[PDB]
């Protein structure tokens, strides 16, 4: 117990949540244009 | 208001200008396009970040339409985007356009600076 | 005004198209540097050129009230008409706006089509987010200006910072050291909080992360709880906030600090307000300083 | 040492004359340091003319219930 | 179904607590319904078949 | 000395819940919507109409942001961004409020100074209110009315039932006119009437 | 207006009102919410008695908070509920209605 | 004094393309719109951005009607169907228009006169916007 | 309810007694039965002038509700 008692008694922070359900993406590369519609 | 009108305040503002060549752009509408949330992707020579974008960030990237590597100015507390040039030059390019839009450099050192306006 | 539809008219007829909405209609959806476009655009730039959208409110309204009820006992139908009326659907719908989810639930889910969804999104748009609505909450920025103390504190802690500095700053009150770091957190500084009130097995691993970890700048302190024997030699520039109470536990206090192993220059700050009973404190202290150096 | 030294503020100076115009040091001292030492400043709301549904003490039901108090 | 006070007949507008005995006012209440002796609510009850 | 019921944290959760018929012409698309909130050392979920619903959506609330709903009149406010969160990948110039102390239900106590005039304006063109007629209010042109002696009756009867309770306390004051002869003898007549009222 | 403003209309009519303190809530609610039961017990210096709710009555009575030891007026055909109070517990503070629950209000 | 640069013509095609590696959970996704233009003496094949359907479905343009599209914004109309697809149907009672002449690109120098008067009133006058 | 055969207005009265005991507490009001027959005719003579109808034609807002 005195052993023990000796032994034991002697940040970069996250992004927020993006969602989106049901909802339309417009997406745009350097090359290509992407329209995902519903 | 004649009286009213001569008594003019002058006002300190805090600002950040961030200047950059755009990578990506994703909008996410709605079905009737009223809700507008979305992510966008600028770099500079050095740094790359992924922003996040508003109803009114998204209404002034809409107008003044840019095509992933034009390259923009935005200043925070104005709302303002004000698009300088295009740098990439792309090779495929589709005939909905009949802009002539201008040769510029990307530019370099820090994405974000501290202004202050009056 | 609500569900008016702009369907398609012949052109046999009497109705013409003036200039009016002869230039109107072209700036629908046309772009920057064009000319007439630029020409009908003049209220958009005077707003982006003034910074009105980081912008403060100045008026709110004193009283708010809800419109007179009317009552009469024993009826429904004069509840139903009232509640009809108060509440009616077709313009509350208008003045809102569906969920996107559900947009999809109905449209996708259940095939009805765009065209037959009531209409939503009227509701106009306010200057900023700071005229939406009534409530102001209480503003840091004012907590900070109405104290003078703190006013000095948060002129010379940016140098500081800009510098690259290490900073330790004595308190005497509980809510001397409850408000500051609400002022610490507004600033995200690093900091941590000592005190005898906080258990014996923290102030073994505080002075630990203080000494080993460079990135820790602000280190808090009572009087006693911190300035008697703690080493605390990564820091020089000592901050008494009301440190008047006597010579001797001063003495000690940056006694903690400008120590053995210090390797640049120690400037003390004392802090003090003029014209009140500080400058009484500082004389009694000071007369017990004289007391006691020659003796 | 740098003995910094500043002027009281009107709100601080202004609870200072009441105080005095009252009338031991610890009074003097806390609102040397801050007047919200003895008060908190709150939230800026427009008075509610109201008489909605209010409490006297998996989920809680919220429903709108404002009325005005004038009865026609 | 129509209610009906238990004790007198009338139409029953209240219900007791305790035994569940409909009375028609206060004073039926007062005079009946609260000093019956335990045992006698249940051929009350008979009646309506409701014990 | 008036009290407010408030509940306020971080919003948690958005949920609603549709309804059967949403094409039926009475009533809203959603039947309820579930709102977790969170303030410190406290938990509370939530569900409410699409009235209150309506207004915090007027807001624009997403997740991650700090509410503050006033249950007296179902105004809702939108303090900020959580700090909880990154803080240097925004674009819209917000600002970031640490987590409300305190349970998500309260009751405090704020000290309002009014005038009569203030109730009487209020009470003759209606806002503030979740209503429709209310809403309208807000986007017309305001106007001066000529208010009625009932009102003022009306509002003379709510505010000694105030005092009678002990909450309120009338403080009257001084109202100073200067260069008096400029008015003519139809407002002097009518000053002989106006002084002689209690 | 002012000559029609000095003439009156004088019409009696007659109401039922409910007006008692209440002893005790119970509600109860399923788990997909299709339907609400509930009883009510309230009672007066002379009587006490023990109602069983419909749907909107449960649904104006969660709207407008009402606990235990509330005095309260109830209107049947209308659906108005106002608080007149909280009864004599120390735990605004309003004596115990005496008499019939029930009772008929001529208003003039 | 401005520069007006169009796309008109009866319209002969109209096709959205699908995308090579379309997304999960979406239908329908677009690369490019294949719009096929013809006029009086000339025919020609546009290739447009992704985002021009929506315009598309919002005017409701169909196979023979009559478009006039912008160069830089897009911004598509239905000036009308065309005159050849009167008789076919015998109770079909939009308007007519005839058959564009020149070609489907053209560069017109146009010149519009205005007064002060009228740019006061029409930037003092709100413009058209979804507010009530 | 309450149905009007040429205009076709219909005002709902109130449930009927006969369902009074379906609840102890309701909002709903409760009225009798007609004691009259479910058909009634009358016969009525309208009188107007010429400003009602000019001012009835001539509304700018628009025809409001009954």
């Amino acid at each position: 117990l005195l052993k023990k008692r000796a032994g034991k008694s002697r940040f970069v922070k996250p992004r927020r949540p993006y969602n989106s359900e049901g909802m339309t993406r417009i997406l745009r590369r350097y090359e290509e244009d992407l329209f995902c519609t519903f | 208001q004649a009286f009213r009108k001569s008594i003019g305040i002058k006002i300190k503002e805090e600002t950040e200008l961030i200047e950059g060549e755009v990578v990506e752009i994703q909008i996410d509408r709605s079905i009737t396009g009223g809700h507008k949330q979305g992510k966008l992707t600028i770099k500079t020579t050095d740094m790359e970040t992924i922003y996040e974008l508003g109803n009114k960030m998204i209404d002034g990237l809409t107008k003044e339409k840019v095509l992933a590597g034009d390259v923009i100015s935005i200043d925070k507390a104005s709302g303002k985007i004000t698009k300088l040039g295009r740098s990439f030059a792309r090779s495929r390019d589709y005939d909905a356009m009949g802009a002539d839009t201008r040769f510029v450099q990307c530019p370099e050192g820090e994405l974000q600076k501290r202004k202050t306006v009056v | 005004v609500i569900e008016r539809t702009n369907g398609p008219k012949n052109t046999d007829s009497l109705s013409f198209k003036t200039i009016t909405q002869e230039l109107l209609e072209v700036t629908r959806n046309a772009p920057s540097e064009g000319v007439m476009a630029s020409l009908l655009n003049v209220e958009k730039h005077a707003y982006e050129r003034e910074y009105l959208n980081c912008i403060q409110r100045g008026y709110h309204p004193n009283v708010s009230a809800p419109p007179v009820t009317i009552e009469v006992l024993g009826s429904s139908h004069v509840t139903n008409s009232i509640n009809n009326e108060l509440f009616d659907p077709l313009i509350s719908q208008a003045l809102s706006d569906i969920p996107a989810i559900t947009q999809y639930n109905m449209h996708v889910k259940k095939g009805i089509p765009v065209e037959d969804f009531p209409k939503t999104g009227l509701f106009p748009e306010p200057l900023n987010k700071n005229f939406s609505s009534n409530i102001s909450m209480p503003s840091m920025d004012r907590f900070i200006t109405e104290s003078a103390k703190l006013r000095k504190l948060d002129e010379l802690l940016v140098k500081l910072k800009s510098e690259g500095h290490r900073v330790l700053i004595y308190f005497q009150m509980t809510k001397m050291m409850d408000l500051m770091e609400e002022y610490l957190t507004y600033r995200q500084y690093n900091h941590i909080r000592l005190d005898g009130s906080s258990k014996l097995e923290d102030r073994r691993d505080l002075v630990h992360d203080w000494q080993t970890n460079p990135e820790i700048f602000v280190f808090l302190l009572s009087t006693r709880a911190g300035g008697l024997g703690i080493n605390l030699t990564a820091a020089d520039t000592v901050i008494f906030y009301d440190s008047d109470w006597n010579p001797t536990i001063d003495s000690q206090a940056m006694d903690r600090a400008h120590r053995l192993g210090q390797t640049r220059q120690v400037t003390v700050y004392r802090l003090l307000v003029r014209g009140t009973i500080e400058e009484r404190m500082r004389d009694r202290a000071k007369q017990k300083e004289q007391v006691q150096q020659v003796v | 040492e740098i003995d910094v030294l500043c002027d009281l503020t009107q709100r601080q100076a202004k609870l200072y004359q009441v105080l005095k115009s009252q009338i031991a040091v610890m009074q003097f001292r806390k609102v040397c340091n801050h007047p919200d030492l003895f008060e908190r400043a709150d939230v800026d709301s427009p008075f509610s003319f109201t008489t909605f549904g209010k409490t006297t003490s998996k989920f809680t039901d919220l429903i709108y219930s404002s009325r005005n108090p004038i009865k026609y | 179904a129509k209610k009906y006070c238990d004790v007198t007949g009338l139409k029953g507008f209240y219900k007791s607590p305790t035994n569940n005995i409909r009375y028609h006012n206060a004073e039926i209440y007062q005079l009946i319904v609260k000093p019956m002796a335990p045992g006698v609510d249940q051929e009350y009850l008979k009646l309506r078949g409701a014990n | 000395k008036e009290t407010k019921e408030v509940y306020e944290g971080e919003v948690t959760e958005l949920t609603p819940e549709d309804a059967e018929n949403p094409l039926g012409g009475y009533g809203k698309t959603i039947s309820h919507v579930i709102v977790g909130l969170k303030s410190a050392k406290g938990t509370k979920t939530l569900r409410l109409d699409p009235t209150i619903y309506e207004s915090i959506q007027r807001e624009k609330v997403s997740i991650g942001d700090v509410i503050y709903i006033e249950a007296n009149t179902g105004a809702v406010k939108r303090v900020g961004r959580s700090d909880a969160y990154a803080t240097e990948f925004d674009l819209e110039t917000e600002e970031y409020v640490p987590l409300p102390k305190g349970e998500v239900h309260k009751k405090k106590e704020i000290v309002q100074d009014v005038t009569l005039h203030d109730l009487d304006v209020a009470n003759a063109r209606p806002q503030g209110g979740q209503d429709v007629i209310s809403m309208m209010g807000q986007l017309l042109k305001p106007k001066k009315t000529e208010i009625t002696e009932k009102l003022r009756q009306e509002v003379n009867k709510v505010v000694a039932k105030y005092i009678d309770q002990g909450v309120a306390e009338l403080i009257p004051g001084v109202l100073f006119i200067d260069e008096v002869n400029m008015l003519d003898i139809e407002i002097f007549t009518y000053l002989n009437k106006a002084l002689e009222s209690n």
